[PDB]
């Protein structure tokens, strides 16, 4: 289609959102972990991404020195990936890197185009889903991140799986937005912060770009991918969408009769 | 300072242009006739008479000017009229020219003239010309007419070998295109930005003509650049009172004498004025003008009018016939076919076959492949721009042997080819302006060349041309054809553009200074002439005769409008300018200031394409571009093709601009000429507009934005998407081929793996693989590898090692390619650093290091991107994390100690009396620093450490402890170190006359021989040595015991550890610690130094305690410090130098206007450079000798001693310079009248800031970066270096406080100021030269295992500092075992290194001991990698000739200087040496000492530079030749040893092998030797022994000359010797053999050797060899220095074999011809 | 008695110009070892990647 103009120039703008941020305040539980969330990866994350199509990333982060119930995240990993409005969908492997062994997997954060008062039952799908083919993602240590475009401003909140949720979650095979036997007891809302105190780092692809949603025929969810330090292109770079601007028949006589001037300054 | 009133430029402004018409009413010639035919009128203008010749005036003949310029006019019998009229002019003096005569008549000719001119001031000698000594500049206004003024000036002055070339290309490519040029043919505008940028800065001194060809283009909107240029010239003329010659060559117009004196031209002589009655054709012009309103009616007209006008020269004559646009060629010549056969059928004669008498030659080319198919059998044929260069060029010869009867063209063959015609006809006259939006009449100098012409100049009679035109403009093209139309100024509308660009080159200052500026410009002319024209009464005329009041008004109004735009800043109060980075940027990049405020708005760090595309949109360069409603359809088609989407509708101007160049950037077929024209006026502009806003963004470090403008640049610049192909820039490949390469998903960088088969395969088709790897494998790419190391916890040093991995192709790559450097942050968001980096053809395949300090913060980032960008390529980018996961940081440092608020101690604290009498009169308190540190350093006896800034009287605390000592014992002993050797002879000067007078105690300063160090040492009391000479002496400190019992050891300036030559200081002082351990005497260590943040480290390593441990904060300084930082943003080194002249002259006004100033530059030449510049820019300032502070009588006395021409110059005007070059004796005179007050400049360069005792007001740095030739690279100061010059601003007595002006780079501003205010950091670098030490201490048996070696590094800084900063000495931990494993490393592969070497043998794995190499390694104090090299090279066969190589290849050369264009020198001098060298590097520093060795042999003449970097190398030959001997001899080959001893001996008398003995003696030139030769005297004992009368009868001087050629042969060695073998009869087979050698000299010695061409004062040394001839084997050798009588003796064992001979050999090393030698036998049992 | 060393060089006898081209060799070849000889100063980036080994 070409209504991709009107959501670049809306995506464009996506730096204004960056000021306003709001961290859900909830009736938090203090039982399990908490989770620190550094601004800059943040800043960037919500500036790559779109507003009807959602991205997602990987969390890593480390515990720091003896205080085992915060979990500071450390890096956010782009994958190759094409998402939809309701759901975003990226491959079976998860990232590895020599980079990455020191810190383990704490989640997946994913932008979301409206705010919702409960997490999606996508969400607790594909977190089951990941959580099943992986024994490296524990139940209680993995969370979502769901970063919601509000009014002028995005808020965002932390999820966690209940073990009636995984067992719900891995069998589920219904992507309607209602599948039966879905109940808010699935999921837990944990306390999460924002931080200034400490500094994140991005990894991308090595090889193209992390986005597939314009170059969807590419992506395939068995495919594989290397991981390298660099930081993460905007969503409507040129990179991603090549369809735009590969495709160009080369004139040879058009400039037979172009107007002639001399560049003076040349 | 008047009371400037505001003036609205927009009024004052002549609109409309080049179209404004003063003449009021254009009376045209006698015979006219206008005559009216339907809807138009015509207007004839019969041809003039030729103007009869003059009485006695004829052409010149060819043979009758100078004989260099017969050359250059071959072809021509003569010169037509005007050339013989102007030829006097041209040829014979040097005086500026005006030339206004009609065009054609020959005007290029005349500035061949005067090329030749300039040419012939070179002649040089023997027919050739100098090369590199001129430039001239020709100026043209086409480029299309640039290219043919290139290709015929290259024709004609080809002979001269004179190379011509267009001025087009990048700034960087035009800096190498000027140099190698030496005429430079360019359009106004790109000189001008040239100028602009800087470019032309090296070589404006080689400029010495400069022509102005055209130049009524003044008239156009043009004209502001062209007065810009000529005032910007003679404005400096005036300035630097250099003389450049400007030839002005113009139409016959009025106003011609207004012009004239614009440009300084001499109305009497230079001024040269011929009407059109001297036009070579006589022309008989005819106009038309057509009173048609409606344009279909009119339009309708004009082709019957061509028609018409076609049909008269039908069958005789070849019609020319010019259209405005490209594609109306075609158009119009299909019409008048058409007209011309539909009716009548008139083709038939106006082609004229003849029965193909003609014709055949067209049927035969009628094989092409274009519409010129068509028209050629029929005689019609178009010329333009486009169709092929084939076609142009055939159509160009077919019509010059005219076939083709008529040719319509476009406006570029008049400019472009000379192609005259019988009869031009102009269609039209109306051309499109995309500048202007609409359609405009076209320009004045366009119909001026279009018209010229008419008629050929030998084939024609007269030829007539017709001009076509609307009948409202007929009178402007009457006055314009007939020289009937002034030349007016148009500078009013680009007045303040051009004053901006005035104020950044710095040419302006103030509004005072632009009225000067203004008062060059034609405009001012122009306003005294005629006021009533450019909006001046009258009344205000009277007012101010000079008009400086209308100037200053100009001046306000146009720096009110800088100003606003933030182009500037200007007050109102004083008129200063001050120029700010976006008028820099805008004075580069030839932008106008409303643009500059639009990019101010709007640019954002934020900013993304779409806005990016909007911002550029909104340019101010495109105000009159509109949407025209038959341009809509075809905007909205390519709105949506474009990529980049455009959020404004299509109906505004920017969404046309910003779709536009998409569309000109995805290659979109437009079918709108106007909307192309728009497309090519855009994308012209947008290369300046976006190169603007990325300098723009760049320098304010907004790195996302930085990407996405260079890449838009480049994607500009190739006409291509970066997402394309990155082989579509080679434009060789196919276009399938790359279409098909890109089709498939695939990345680029995949395709560096496949060989050539593979990509062939991969893309489908392998013939094509290998050119597409070929390809592949051409385009740039880089490797980089950084290793970073802290310096303190907040910045970090990191080098870059850039290493091409692309094959270079000159034709691909052209002469460099250029590279930008960015390190990022994390979030990529802010640039932490950048820089410009330029990679050279020849100096590609090497590895480039580039070293930057980039700042870190209490949140430890994750990591930085270090990122090198191509400045032209795309997807030419290489980026490279650098993680910040392990660095550890190093240790936070103590506060400084805190200066105690003590009352001053008074002098008489000192109890003893005769001390106070040193200090009494100098000053009669000690100052607080040396107050409080007294107690400590005069009464306790442990050791202490003082760091204070330099200039705070840290000496006095030495001289505490020295008192302090002396109180101890009566005979003391102390040693006091510096690094420098200046600085040692300085305090021991100081020290002498303290000690040796008032106290009468012993005070002695070391030398580099060790005998008499050891004397000096045994008699001495106060010792004052350098690091080096202390290390030789103390090596064997076990031997000599004088070391070990010293009772003070003070080391000063022990801050220099941490700089090069520190690890001698850091190892002399480890071993005084290490020996006071095993003493059982403590040795008292005072440390003097500059402020150190850990000088807790320091005082832990020398055993300094916490209490008597003073460092102070730098601002503890008893005279405050001024400090200024200014930034100069050039990337080239020699053009930041020549622009910062004056700003070092104005920094001298506005700090130190009547105080001594001091000038540090970083060149030798650059000294005498800015010691003229200042001069030349004193004098330019209407004070002249403001500087001198003295009467010239009184120091006429000084100024016979000194030698230097230049400096002589210099000194009367009150500047001094000061460098290496100076002898001793001018240095102190200069210096003398430096602190006399005399003069209150001296430019030192930088060496001398250690060895200058002067002390200044103000201080100026000047560029804080030196050029090191033997990495081809420049690297900047050591910070040791910018403190030691920053103390040279401290005048404690007459000052209050010291002003310092530091000049640098931009990028090295925020390094400065952190480590300049701030107590410095010092580390160790013992473990790169760890090797000599090491070896040093295993001769002398203190090193015998590895673990001593280990022990041995637990003494030493490095040891200190490799825990609290481990990263810096690559230690990636801080445990114990780390820094064990780290150490046992080290020391095990320094051990590898020496036992590989063979200086040293570990035998089995912990034991080590001293081999030969290591020992004589470590006796002459030479790097063993030296040894190693002479080992390795040295055989049984080296003769002199590879003697000289292998010294030259020496470690000690290693650090000989390589200075710019030292090349040319190297070359003209290798060409010379009686041996040269097979394809040397002459960066190499070993082969400039190899040809510098040769030319001092071969006592050739060199520069004074040359002959300072001699006698550094002739310094160190002698020990490096006795090395060889001793290596030689080791091994125990005979005749390379002899060679080595005759090479030390002639290298001593500076003369060959082969010359003649006598050359030694003074005063002998080769005549002397030729008439000693035929007597038979060859030897000087042939003359000493000779006859005083016939000796001064074969030698022809004065008595004085011939006493010391006398004298010499007295000091000549006259010895002889006698030999015998101790018990010869009793030898047997493998027994000791004692042969005895003793030698008595008879006269008696007078001194040391006579060697003045030597720079050191050598001493007689000899050598006693015993070996076999036939054999070639050295059984034994001696060295020794005989003074009167001497004794030696030699053993050896006997061979097996009974009978044996022996020569005994006999060598010097001082002189030639005195060797000996004998021949004896033993006889041996068995 | 006085012998002299009387100079006979015969113009290096006639040196050959491949004898310089070894020592040129074995000086390239023995510099080349000593260029390889040299250690870095800091730490590399990929060092800072990997850090300690255990």
């Amino acid at each position: 289609k070409t209504e991709w103009r009107v959501r670049a120039i809306s995506a464009a703008n996506l730096h204004l959102r960056t000021n306003h941020i709001y961290v859900s305040s909830d009736d938090i539980k203090e039982t399990g972990y908490t989770y620190i969330l550094p601004k800059n990866v943040l800043k960037k994350f919500i500036c790559i991404s779109d507003l009807r199509a959602q991205i997602a990333g990987y969390l890593y982060g480390v515990s720091p020195p003896d205080n085992p119930q915060v979990k500071e995240i450390r890096c956010i990993v782009m994958v190759p990936q094409w998402g939809t409005h309701q759901t975003v969908h990226l491959p079976g492997q998860l990232p590895q890197h020599e980079y990455l062994k020191e810190m383990e997997p704490l989640g997946w954060i994913h932008t979301q185009p409206n705010e919702s008062p409960q997490l999606s039952p996508q969400d607790v799908t594909t977190h089951a889903k990941i959580m099943a083919d992986n024994p490296s993602w524990d139940g209680e240590k993995t969370i979502i991140i769901t970063c919601s475009f509000t009014p002028g401003s995005c808020t965002l909140t932390a999820y966690k799986l209940t073990p009636s949720g995984y067992e719900w979650g891995r069998q589920n095979t219904d992507k309607g937005n209602n599948p039966k036997g879905y109940l808010p007891s699935h999921y837990e809302r944990v306390q999460m912060l924002l931080s200034d105190r400490f500094l994140g780092f991005f990894m991308v692809p090595a090889q193209s770009s992390w986005n597939y949603n314009f170059m969807g025929v590419r992506h395939d969810p068995n495919m594989k991918y290397e991981l390298q330090l660099a930081n993460p292109k905007e969503f409507y770079h040129e990179v991603h969408r090549p369809s735009h601007f590969l495709n160009f028949a080369l004139l040879q006589e058009g400039e037979v009769y172009s107007a002639d001037r001399e560049d003076l300054y040349a | 300072l008047a009371p400037r009133q505001v003036l609205d430029l927009e009024d004052l402004v002549f609109t409309q242009g080049s179209h404004f018409m003063a003449n009021k009413r254009c009376q045209l010639p006698d015979g006219s006739f206008r005559r009216q035919r339907k809807g138009y009128e015509e207007v004839h203008v019969p041809a003039l008479k030729p103007k009869p010749f003059g009485s006695e005036e004829q052409l010149l003949p060819v043979e009758k000017l100078p004989k260099y310029a017969q050359a250059g006019f071959e072809g021509f019998k003569t010169l037509n009229r005007i050339q013989s009229k102007l030829y006097r002019a041209a040829l014979e003096t040097d005086e500026n020219l005006l030339l206004c005569a009609p065009t054609g008549a020959g005007k290029t000719n005349v500035a061949l003239m005067c090329m030749l001119r300039e040419i012939g001031k070179h002649i040089n000698m023997d027919g050739t010309i100098n090369v590199d000594d001129f430039k001239i500049i020709y100026i043209a206004p086409m480029r299309s007419l640039v290219q043919e003024m290139v290709g015929s000036f290259g024709k004609r002055l080809a002979t001269y070998g004179i190379t011509v070339a267009e001025l087009t290309g990048d700034h960087q490519l035009c800096k190498e295109e000027i140099s190698a040029t030496q005429i430079i043919v360019c359009t106004p505008e790109k000189w001008d930005i040239i100028t602009r940028k800087g470019g032309e800065r090296t070589y404006t001194q080689l400029v010495r003509l400069i022509i102005l060809d055209e130049i009524h283009l003044l008239h156009d909107d043009r004209g502001p650049v062209l007065e810009a240029l000529v005032a910007r010239a003679i404005r400096n003329i005036e300035m630097t009172q250099e003389d450049v010659r400007l030839i002005g060559l113009s139409a016959t117009l009025p106003n011609y004498e207004d012009v004239a004196t614009f440009l300084r031209v001499d109305p009497a002589k230079g001024l040269f004025y011929f009407d059109n009655s001297f036009r070579p054709v006589p022309l008989e012009q005819t106009y038309v003008g057509i009173t048609e309103k409606k344009a279909i009616k009119r339009f309708q007209i004009m082709n019957e009018i061509v028609y018409e006008k076609i049909m008269e020269h039908a069958g005789k004559n070849q019609v020319l016939v010019f259209v405005h646009s490209r594609k109306e060629t075609g158009k119009t010549a299909r019409a008048i076919r058409d007209m011309c056969l539909e009716k009548d059928t008139l083709g038939l004669f106006l082609r004229e076959g003849s029965a193909s008498t003609e014709v055949l030659r067209t049927e035969a080319e009628q094989c092409k492949n274009l519409e010129l198919k068509d028209l050629l059998p029929y005689g019609f044929a178009i010329h333009h721009a486009g169709m092929t260069r084939v076609d142009r060029t055939l159509v160009e010869d077919l019509f010059a042997d005219k076939h083709i009867q008529v040719l319509v063209s476009t406006a570029t063959l008049a400019w472009g080819v000379n192609l005259p015609a019988h009869t031009v006809i102009i269609k039209g006259t109306q051309v499109y302006s995309p500048e202007k939006g609409r359609w405009t009449e076209l320009g004045a100098l366009d119909i001026l060349q279009m018209l010229g012409r008419a008629g050929r100049p030998q084939y024609d009679t007269k030829g007539e041309g017709i001009l076509i035109t609307s009948h409202g403009e007929l009178q402007y093209y009457l006055s314009l054809l007939n020289q009937q139309l002034p030349i007016e100024s148009q500078m009013v509308s680009k007045l303040p553009d051009m004053l901006n660009a005035e104020i950044v080159l710095g040419n302006v200052q103030n509004a005072k200074d632009a009225v000067n500026w203004l008062g060059y410009a034609y405009l001012y002319i122009r306003m005294l002439r005629s006021p009533t024209l450019y909006g001046i009464s009258h009344d205000d005329l009277k007012g101010d005769p000079l008009l400086d009041q209308r100037r200053l008004d100009l001046v306000h109004t146009a720096a009110l409008m800088l100003d606003k735009n933030n182009l500037v800043k200007y007050d109102k109060k004083t008129g200063n300018f001050q120029v700010t980075e976006l008028g820099r940027i805008a004075s580069h990049y030839y932008i106008t200031n409303d643009t500059v405020q639009t990019y101010n708005q709007l640019l954002k760090p934020t900013l993304s394409e779409i806005e990016l595309f909007r911002v550029f949109s909104l340019s101010s360069e495109f105000k009159n571009i509109t949407v025209r409603e038959e341009e809509k359809l075809e905007l909205q088609k390519l709105l949506e093709r474009v990529p980049i989407p455009v959020k404004e509708s299509i109906e505004e101007p920017s969404a046309k601009i910003n779709v536009l160049l998409q569309a000109f950037i995805s290659q979109l077929k437009l079918e709108g000429f106007a909307l192309m024209a728009d497309m090519v006026y855009v994308t012209q502009s947008a290369g300046r507009l976006m190169r603007a806003i990325f300098e723009i963004v760049l320098n304010r470090g907004w790195a996302q934005l930085t990407d996405k403008t260079l890449n838009l640049c480049k994607m500009i610049d190739k006409r291509m998407w970066q997402s394309m192909c990155p082989l579509r820039q080679f434009r060789k490949l196919p276009e399938e081929v790359v279409k098909k390469i890109e089709k498939k998903n695939f990345p680029f960088e995949r395709l560096y793996d496949l060989n050539h088969n593979e990509i062939g395969e991969l893309i489908r088709m392998p013939k094509m693989g290998k050119t597409i790897h070929k390809y592949v494998h051409l385009f740039p790419k880089l490797e980089l590898s950084v290793h970073l190391q802290p310096i303190t916890r907040s910045t970090l040093k990191v080098e870059l090692t850039i290493t091409p991995d692309f094959q270079w192709d000159e034709k691909v790559h052209g002469s460099s390619e250029a590279f930008w450097i960015l390190v990022e942050d994390v979030d990529s968001e802010v640039i932490l650093h950048h820089e410009y980096f330029l990679l050279k053809a020849k100096y590609a395949q090497d590895e480039h290091l580039i070293t930057f300090f980039v700042p870190v913060f209490e949140p430890l980032p994750p990591q930085y991107f270090i990122r090198v960008v191509s400045d032209r390529w795309l997807s030419c980018e290489t980026q490279l994390p650098v993680s910040f996961r392990h660095l550890i940081l190093p240790e936070k440092y103590p506060p400084p100690t805190e200066l105690l608020d003590l009352q001053p101690l008074p002098v008489s604290a000192l109890r003893n009396s005769a001390f106070e009498s040193l200090y009494q009169d100098k000053f009669p308190f000690f100052n607080p620093i040396q107050t409080q540190v007294f107690n400590t350093v005069y009464n306790s006896d442990d050791n202490v450490f003082v760091g204070a800034p330099t200039g705070s009287g840290k000496t006095i605390c030495a001289e505490f402890a020295i008192l302090r000592m002396l109180l101890q014992s009566s005979e003391g002993r102390c040693v006091y170190i510096t690094p420098m050797e200046a600085l040692a002879e300085q305090v021991y000067m100081d020290w002498y006359e303290k000690f040796q007078d008032r106290l009468n105690k012993k005070v002695v300063l070391l030398t580099g021989e060790t005998s008499t160090d050891l004397k000096l040492l045994g008699k001495g009391n106060i010792i004052i040595s350098t690091p080096e000479k202390w290390d030789i002496l103390s090596r064997r400190w076990k031997q000599r015991k004088n070391v070990q019992n010293i009772n003070l050891f003070v080391v000063d300036e022990v801050h220099l550890i941490g700089g090069e030559n520190g690890p001698v200081l850091e190892v002399i002082c480890s071993r005084m610690r290490y020996i006071s351990s095993q003493i059982e005497r403590p040795i008292r260590i005072v440390a003097l130094s500059s402020s150190l943040s850990n000088a807790k480290d320091v005082a832990h390593w020398l055993g300094c305690s916490a209490t008597s441990t003073f460092n102070f904060h730098p601002n503890v300084r008893p005279v405050p410090l001024e400090l200024h930082i200014q930034g100069f943003n050039i990337s080239h080194t020699q053009t930041r130098l020549l622009s910062m002249a004056k700003p070092v002259y104005h920094a001298i006004t506005k700090h130190s206007p009547k105080k001594p100033v001091i000038v540090f530059v970083p060149s030798r030449k650059q000294t005498r450079l800015t010691a003229i510049d200042i001069l030349t820019t004193c004098a330019a300032d209407i004070q002249r000798q403001r500087f001198l502070h003295c009467t010239e009588k009184d120091l006429i006395p000084y100024l016979e001693k000194l030698s230097d021409s230049t400096l002589k110059e210099t000194l009367l005007n009150g500047v001094g310079y000061l460098h290496e070059g100076l002898s001793p004796m001018e240095r102190r005179l200069v210096e003398q009248l430096f602190s006399s007050g005399a003069i209150q400049v001296v430019v030192a360069s930088r060496s001398l800031c250690w060895g200058m005792n002067v002390a200044a007001h103000l201080v100026i740095i000047m560029d804080t970066q030196y050029y090191n030739g033997k990495i081809h690279a420049y690297v900047d100061y050591p910070i040791y270096d910018v403190l030691q010059m920053v103390g040279h601003a401290n005048r404690p007595l007459q000052d209050d406080e010291g002003r310092c002006v530091i000049m640098c780079q931009g990028s090295k501003k925020d390094f400065f100021k952190k480590f300049l205010y701030e107590p410095l950091p010092v580390e160790s670098h013992l473990d790169h030269c760890m090797h000599d030490h090491f070896n040093a201490e295993i001769v002398t048996k203190t090193i015998e295992n590895k673990q001593d070696a280990v022990d041995y590094l637990t003494w030493t800084f490095l040891y200190r500092r490799m825990t609290q900063n481990p990263n810096y000495y690559n230690l990636q931990g801080i445990s114990h075992r780390h820094l064990s494993d780290h150490l046992s490393e080290l020391v095990e592969q320094t051990l590898s290194d020496l036992e590989q070497s063979k200086c040293i043998s570990i035998e089995d794995e912990m034991d080590v001991a001293p081999l030969n190499l290591g020992m004589i390694a470590a006796y002459y104090y030479i790097n063993y990698t030296t040894i190693e090299l002479f080992s390795m090279s040295l055989n049984a066969k080296t003769k002199v000739r590879g003697l000289i190589e292998i010294i030259s290849n020496a470690a000690e050369y290693e650090n000989i200087p390589i200075r710019h264009h030292e090349d040319n020198l190297l070359r003209q001098l290798a060409q010379k040496v009686p041996h040269k060298l097979n394809n040397p590097k002459f960066n190499d520093p070993h082969v400039k000492t190899n040809l510098l060795l040769q030319a001092h042999l071969s006592r050739m003449q060199l520069s004074a530079e040359l002959q300072s970097d001699t006698e550094e190398i002739l310094s160190k030959a002698i020990r490096l030749i006795q090395a060889c001997v001793d290596v030689l001899s080791s091994n125990g080959w005979l005749s390379p040893a002899l060679a080595a001893m005759e090479l030390a001996q002639m290298v001593t008398q500076a003369m060959w092998s082969k010359d003649s003995y006598l050359k030694q003696l003074p005063h002998f030139t080769s005549e002397h030797i030729k008439r000693c030769t035929d007597k038979g005297v060859e030897s000087v004992f042939d003359i000493m022994e000779m006859e005083d009368e016939e000796r001064n009868a074969l030698l022809q001087l004065t008595d004085s000359q011939i006493a010391d050629v006398a004298r010499f042969c007295n000091r000549y060695p006259n010895i002889e010797l006698s030999y015998e073998v101790v018990d010869k009869d009793s030898i047997r087979s493998g027994g000791p053999v004692v042969v005895l050698v003793q030698l008595e000299r008879e006269e008696e010695v007078t001194g040391p050797v006579i060697a003045p061409l030597f720079p050191q004062k050598r001493e007689e040394g000899w050598w006693v060899v015993i070996g076999d001839a036939k054999s070639n084997s050295l059984i034994s050798i001696k060295r020794l220095t005989l003074q009167q009588k001497a004794k030696v003796k030699l053993d050896f064992v006997a061979p097996a074999t009974g009978a044996h001979n022996y020569t005994l050999y006999f060598m010097s090393d001082a002189y030639m011809g005195c060797d000996q030698e004998y021949k004896f036998s033993v006889d041996v049992k068995e | 008695r006085k012998i002299f060393r009387r100079r006979r060089g015969d113009s290096e006898s006639e040196e050959d110009e491949q004898d310089s081209e070894e020592v040129r060799l074995k000086l390239e070849e023995t510099r080349e070892v000593q260029n390889l000889r040299k250690r870095p100063n800091g730490v590399s980036a990929v060092a800072l990647l990997v850090g300690e080994k255990v």
